[PDB]
């Protein structure tokens, strides 16, 4: 028991049999009692945890900060904002030191309606026990501490906990450096005791079971025993304010406050992690889902840190590994969370890794790791501090239990608006070219019930002609643009007829790098075509515009992850309507329109600007392919002559 | 750990809904300043100096300093001509330790504002060279007639400037040349500019907000005062009458103004050289005689005999009519204004609009 | 479904009066107020020329009058001219030598003149020297009463409880085609036109509702001209001042009872002879509510870019209207939250509601905070709302008669020439010699096919 399951998974306060009216709306007029100051109170506290804010209210500044500090953001349109209360969002507020009374008082003061008792109960359930006690780790001493002795006195009454406490004291300092003697200052609001080294693992279960989760903090600075590797940031590293605050939230007290950090795709996420590692100055273990992240981190460490190739070592069965003299082990979860040894190389590394005590664990894809793999990894490494990096707070593997509590509260959240208002992340023009289906392709679309249909919506001349125009348009603007598609033949036929670079699995690294270098640095290649492999880590380059030849696709979040991963702000164009663009091409009256609609919705839900396109200047005023019935027929016959395999979804690897 | 609790209800009971009433003065303004019956530099040659250095890219204001500056510059350019069509403008940009004369000496907002629009695309580069800027300016002002108030307005964004020689060379020259220089600084007070402005006869001010930035610019819209050291001239001026192509364009060919390419068939001719000018007022590029429209002269005469502030009181204690004189209407506001001379009843809009826009009090005309 | 969906044809004053007989209009122009109502409704083009020509009895030449407007605007002036002539306001008279001189109808002239200056009647208005009435009614009490009455009629269409109306009014709602008679006993039901009307704004609603009353007026034996003149005098009346029922025909009394029950007029008692006209009657004119929250009463729907509607409304009627095209999410005492979606908007579309009705309905009710911007509704919403109907309004049906597979191209060209001659041609295919003709030509061309 370490995930604090009850408020996370049990969600006691979720309503059942809701009084949904004939209009389908939740009738909370009776559940949410009317209260005065409709013009001065900017909040609505719905009993289901949703909260609404008025961006035009005079106290919006404070109310926004208040909701941002207490509730998860849902939507932030121009005049109204939506927020949702969650155990993790509430626990994050508690760990900051906010009191249930203050939270309840300011909510009741700012709410237009009286706070529903169910939400007040959820507030209590998520604030009374959720984080009142801290587990300090300084000098390798596991000190349990709380601001109030009341909390620890109750906790200390537990006989199992009493068996964990150690009778030790711890000294001061000498005149050489008597600040550690002057560290006896501010022992007010401070009470703590040491716990036996091995009892922690069991005590954690006992304290969380006892409803007193421990806020673990590693005092990397005064920890003398774990040797420092003199890790330091290169002068090239400059922290952005959101990064600085995210690190401030983490290191504000001075110790590495373990927890989860959420940074949207495109942020200097790696710079934050490298800075944290460079700040801890202790050996760090880094976890990713692929050898690509491992070498991507290694390259980013090289550019922002002093750490050498004698010190950064890769550890993943895809490549040779080097435990000897390692200082930063960068590794793949599926290697470490194995059920049974992968190789003698697992006997080499996993026994070695089970033996090492990493001072900090950095998770790059914790939002993607399943409970079993994470539980195995955490049990094996037993690192002094853990930091969870996430693209989005909601994890595809969250399901019933929010594993985030294993790491700790959320440390920081960079607001999309703050990144856009400061240009850290460009405003992305999301658009969908809803192309009318061609009569001939419509024959084949309804007749071909099998998945060979994929080419029909993909190879429509309207989609190709619009794609060709917009590419040539973005080339005229000299915008870096990448074109992605779900199929081999489709992406091939496009890139071939468009006479543009295309990358596939068989594309040798030199042939691939020739394109990449001539795209990343040579201004000549403005547009490149990338196979479905772009859906994952394939070392995709940087671009300002992305077009989905098929709006058919997988997870909306994985699509949104890919979109941010590639899109970058076009330098000097931030004054334009947009300085980043995303396109997804859609065939009207086809199976693509649902994923299009769900993308459209998910985008506006995530707050992204969206539009639909059907025709624009040049789509007919310019020379574009298939302008004749015969070439359209040849394309359609080549599509029909292509086998199901050539028409099926392209493999992602 | 204070921003989510920064509301007024953080430590008060009534502030739970009176917060916007307790902090109610959050965004308002109330512009007024003094005046004086002193000689004014009605003939005005004001030149604008704007930092072109990388420091102009900072976001001290809502947009980068460049955007906010150009935004307010356009507005200032408009009103400058609007309040003094006789005067002329020119612009110089201080970039790459160099200075570039964005706009020459002219009175055409069309060209000046057009230049601003294009100047939005400028590249903030290098450090500023105050010496180079003043060189180009003074080099130009040298040729201007002494009676024309030769003035420069400087907008400084950076704090360090690359001068090839001590600016005391220029200041000593400017002082001897009686040229006046004023400076507007961004977020800081620089001794260089303060000494430069105070010694040269201008003033150094610092921008606080876009409103303050306008407030400062507003002061620079009014002509500067003049001393007996400047030439008290009796400048020759032309008042050409507009002349259409009335006689079926007979013996009156259409012509382009000295600035303009527009070939105008009718317009103002130069009484001195007979040149064709579609607009007025226009300086004779080929004679030196300036041509000005008789109403433009009267357009500036308010500066010679402006209004005085009216007696303000929270109530019409003098018991005049319940209807405000001037603009008829009820004294709905518990603040009244009364002219010292005519002593009629005036409202908030009367005190603002009559004194700042009409410049004439109705009861004083009686 | 042989044609497109039934649309509520909004006929303004021009469309309605444009079909009336000149004598009827002449009788209507009998009152000065009727002339002012007509005149004020005219476009500024006609408005000025009429005023300019009001003081002349000389037939000014058509060309000179037409030459009063600049070359480029003279084309747009033809619109006002066609209206004034079509509305019998302008009648041509011939100058010596037969030149086309123009004259305004003397009755209309004289009544406008009697409107501007004294005449035999003092605007047909009087106080009757009576004092302040018993049980005095306040302006806000009149507005609320009129509002409550109008709300009750809208509630009746919605079929909500306590919607008390006379069966003759319920019948009219069904007779006008708003409340569909799908079931015996006339239980609450609404046609596409009725839904369109519900989403229409109050002035256009009241206007067209009264046009249906007028369309049934002579079927109900009521006096069109008299009621219209009375209505125009009411539109030019004052809220606080009192007016008398002295000298009103029983037809007017029946209408006045409806008018009272309808809440457009407030009476001390049904039998009382003095009344106060309500804001709705004064505002009863063919005009526009606005492009944002209404000038008279602000809007309450905070439409947001994420398609989320935050309607600060308590009104079950307004809420139920929002439920027609949007999917509702929550009910809060002072505000209601809903979202527009394809399905819910496709419900409106399938019920026969043009997306512009929703756009305008939301605009007219847009919360004042949404104002101070050129587009009050974000483009993405406006585009997607329209796109949802443009997704499923591509199939357009049209009843006709097909002529195909003739013996030769001469038959096709002859039949097409005959279709061209009669203008009954709908569409044709010259490659396959296919022609579609209006159904009126079915027998004529079928019989001609045997002759050609
Ligand atoms: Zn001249
Ligand atoms: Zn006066």
């Amino acid at each position: 028991p370490q995930e604090a399951v009850p408020s996370a998974a049990g969600k006691q306060v979720d309503e059942s049999g809701t009084k949904v009216d004939e209009y389908g709306a939740k009738d909370y007029r009776l559940q949410m009692p009317l209260k005065d100051d409709h013009t001065s109170r900017p909040l609505w506290v719905a009993p289901d945890g949703h909260i609404f804010l008025e961006a035009f209210s005079p106290v919006y500044k404070y109310a926004q900060d208040f909701l941002v500090a207490i509730a998860e953001p849902v939507c932030r349109p121009t005049h109204v904002h939506e927020y949702k209360l969650t155990a993790y969002s509430l626990y994050a507020a508690v760990s900051v030191g906010l009191q249930t009374s203050d939270i309840t008082e300011y909510l009741r003061k700012l709410s237009k309606t009286g706070v529903p008792d169910g939400i007040m109960q959820f507030i209590k359930l998520c604030t009374v026990s959720y984080g009142k006690v801290k587990l300090v780790l300084k000098h390798n001493r596991y000190f349990v501490e709380s601001c109030h002795p009341d909390v620890i006195q109750h906790l200390l009454q537990d006989p199992v906990i009493r068996e964990c406490r150690l009778r030790n004291s711890e000294l001061f300092d000498f005149y050489e450096q008597m600040d550690k003697d002057e560290e006896e200052e501010e022992e007010t609001q401070t009470v703590s005791f040491e716990v036996k080294q091995e009892m922690i693992e069991e005590l954690q279960k006992r304290c969380i079971h006892l409803e007193y989760p421990l806020l673990a903090e590693y005092d990397f600075r005064n920890d003398s025993v774990n040797p420092d590797i003199n890790i330091d940031l290169k002068p090239t590293a400059v922290l952005r304010p959101y990064q600085e605050k995210s690190l401030r939230k983490m290191f504000g007290n001075g110790r590495a406050r373990s927890g989860v950090i959420v940074l949207p795709c495109g942020a200097g996420k790696s710079l934050v992690g490298v800075t944290a590692a460079c700040t801890v100055r202790k050996r760090c273990l880094v976890l990713g889902n692929s050898a690509v992240s491992v070498e991507q981190w290694k390259a980013q460490f090289k550019m922002w840190s002093t750490i050498d190739d004698s010190q950064i070592c890769r550890f993943t069965s895809d490549a040779k590994d080097k435990p000897i003299g390692c200082s930063v082990a960068i590794s793949t979860y599926s290697m470490l969370g194995h059920t049974t040894k992968r190789s003698w190389e697992a006997e080499r590394v996993m026994e070695w890794l089970k033996t090492q005590e990493w001072g900090l664990m950095i998770l790059d894809e914790v939002h993607t790791i399943p409970a079993k793999m994470f539980r195995r990894v955490l049990t094996i490494v037993q690192a002094h501090c853990k930091l969870g990096l996430t693209a989005t707070l909601v994890r595809e593997d969250d399901k019933i239990v929010d594993l985030n509590f294993l790491i700790g509260p959320k440390l920081y959240e960079a607001n999309w608006m703050e990144l856009q208002n400061n240009g850290y992340i460009a405003k992305v023009q999301c658009a969908e070219v809803w192309c009318p289906m061609s009569p001939e392709f419509y024959r084949e679309y309804v007749a071909i019930k099998t998945k060979k249909r994929i080419l029909l919506y993909t190879m429509n001349p309207n989609k190709f002609r619009a794609c060709q125009f917009l590419i040539k348009f973005h080339e005229r603007r000299n915008d870096k643009i990448i074109v992605f598609a779900d199929n081999v033949f489709a992406l091939k036929e496009y890139a071939i007829r468009l006479n543009k670079p295309y990358i596939y699995g068989p594309t040798s690294q030199g042939e691939r790098m020739q394109i990449l270098q001539n795209f990343k640095h040579n201004p000549k290649i403005n547009t490149i075509f990338i196979s479905k492999v772009g859906d994952t880590s394939f070392d995709l380059p940087e671009a300002n515009v992305l077009i989905q030849i098929s709006s058919h696709g997988g997870s909306r979040r994985q699509e949104a992850q890919r979109l941010g991963r590639v899109l970058r702000a076009k330098k000097g164009m931030v004054a334009e309507e947009y300085n980043a663009f995303f396109y997804s091409l859609v065939s009207q009256d086809t199976q693509e329109m649902a994923y299009s609609t769900k993308r459209q919705r998910f985008l506006v839900d995530q707050g992204y600007s969206f539009k639909v396109i059907t025709k624009l200047a040049g789509m007919e005023e310019e020379d574009l392919a298939f302008s004749t019935k015969e070439e359209q027929q040849q394309l359609l016959q080549k599509v029909l002559a292509a086998t199901d395999l050539d028409a099926e979804e392209e493999v992602v690897a | 750990e204070r921003t989510w609790e920064i509301l007024k209800e953080d430590e008060s009971g009534s502030l739970k809904a009176t917060i916007e009433d307790i902090l109610f003065k959050a965004k308002r303004k109330r512009v007024f300043e003094h005046h004086g019956q002193v000689r004014l530099g009605m003939m005005r040659h004001l030149y604008v100096v704007v930092d072109g250095s990388r420091t102009m890219e900072d976001q001290d204001l809502k947009p980068n300093r460049l955007t906010c500056t150009l935004k307010l510059l356009e507005y200032f350019v408009e009103e400058y001509f609007d309040q003094n069509p006789i005067s002329q403008i020119g612009i110089i940009v201080t970039k790459s330790k160099r200075a570039e004369k964005l706009t020459e000496l002219s009175g055409n907002p069309r060209k000046h504002i057009t230049s601003l629009k294009k100047a939005v695309d400028m590249t903030c580069h290098g450090e500023p060279s105050l010496y180079n800027s003043l060189s180009i300016a003074m080099q130009t002002l040298k040729h201007m007639p002494g009676h024309t108030s030769r003035e420069v307005l400087i907008i400084f964004s950076s704090l360090t400037t690359c001068d090839p020689s001590n600016i005391y060379d220029l200041i000593k020259t400017l002082k001897a040349a009686k040229i006046r220089v004023s400076v507007i600084g961004l977020s800081a007070e620089v001794r260089v500019c303060t000494v430069l402005a105070r010694e040269t006869g201008g003033t150094y001010h610092v921008i606080l907000d876009e409103s303050h930035y306008k407030e400062l610019l507003t002061h620079h819209v009014s002509p500067p005062p003049a001393s007996s050291s400047s030439e008290c001239s009796l400048i020759r001026m032309g008042f050409p009458q507009h002349t259409i192509a009335s006689l079926s364009d007979q013996d009156a060919k259409p012509s382009f103004s000295m600035a303009e390419p527009g070939l105008t068939l009718g317009g103002y001719f130069c009484p001195q050289c007979r040149a064709k000018y579609c607009e007025l007022p226009v300086e004779c590029k080929i004679c030196g005689l300036t041509l000005v429209s008789a109403p433009h002269l009267a357009r500036s005469y308010h500066h010679l005999f402006p209004l005085d502030a009216f007696q303000e009181i929270p109530l019409e204690e003098y018991n005049g009519e319940r209807f405000c004189y001037g603009c008829q209407g009820e004294l709905k506001d518990q603040h009244v204004y009364v002219c010292a001379v005519c002593q009629n009843v005036f409202c908030v809009d009367c005190d603002v609009f009559v004194h700042d826009s009409l410049h004439c009090c109705p009861g004083c005309i009686h | 479904r042989g044609l497109n969906r039934v649309h509520l044809q909004c006929r303004n004053l021009q469309e309605f009066l444009g079909g009336l007989s000149p004598g009827v209009l002449d009788r209507l122009y009998g009152h000065p107020a009727t002339c002012l109502a007509v005149f004020r409704e005219l476009p500024s083009l006609a408005k000025n020329w009429v005023m300019r020509m009001l003081f002349l009895e000389q037939p000014l030449p058509q060309a000179a009058v037409a030459l009063w407007v600049k070359k480029e605007f003279s084309k747009a002036q033809e619109e006002s001219t066609g209206l004034l002539s079509g509305l019998r306001i302008w009648h041509t008279q011939l100058l010596p030598g037969g030149l086309q001189g123009l004259i305004l109808n003397p009755i209309f002239r004289q009544n406008l003149r009697i409107a501007l200056l004294g005449g035999g009647k003092a605007w047909s208005d009087d106080t009757s020297q009576l004092g302040p009435d018993k049980h005095a009614r306040d302006v806000p009490s009149l507005d609320k009463y009129a509002e409550e009455r109008w709300e009750v009629v809208l509630h009746f269409m919605v079929g909500s409880p306590s919607a008390a109306v006379s069966q003759d009014l319920a019948q009219l709602l069904s007779q006008a085609g708003l409340m569909k008679s799908t079931e015996p006993g006339e239980p609450p039901c609404i046609t596409s036109a009725g839904f369109q009307f519900l989403l229409l704004d109050t002035p256009a609603q009241l206007w067209y509702f009264m046009l249906q009353y007028l369309q049934t007026a002579q079927s109900r034996g009521m006096d069109l001209v008299e009621i219209l003149s009375f209505l125009f005098q009411l539109s030019f009346s004052t809220l606080g001042k009192d007016y008398s029922v002295e000298g009103m025909s029983d037809s007017l009394l029946n209408f006045l009872q409806h008018l009272r029950e309808f809440g457009l007029v407030f009476q001390r008692k049904r039998k009382s002879r003095r009344y106060y006209p309500t804001r709705l009657a004064i505002n009863l004119s063919s005009g526009v509510s606005g492009a944002g929250g209404t000038v008279h009463q602000p809007g309450f729907i905070v439409v947001e870019t994420n398609y989320r509607l935050y309607a600060y409304t308590e009104s079950e009627l307004q809420i139920a209207l929002i439920a027609l095209f949007s999917e509702m999410l929550y009910r809060f005492p002072n505000m209601v939250v809903a979202q527009v979606t394809r399905e819910s908007v496709q419900q409106a579309i399938a019920s026969g509601i043009t997306a512009q009705q929703i756009i305008h309905f939301l605009r007219t009710r847009a919360h004042p905070v949404m104002l101070k911007q050129t587009p009050v509704l974000p483009p993405t919403i406006t585009d997607q709302i329209r796109l949802w109907e443009l997704e499923r309004d591509r199939l357009r049906f049209t009843e006709g008669v097909l002529y195909n597979q003739f013996l030769s191209q001469v038959d096709f060209e002859l039949l097409l020439a005959h279709a061209r001659e009669l203008g009954v041609l709908v569409f044709e295919n010259s490659a396959k010699r296919l022609m579609v003709v209006t159904p009126a030509g079915h027998s004529d061309v079928k019989r001609f096919w045997k002759r050609q």
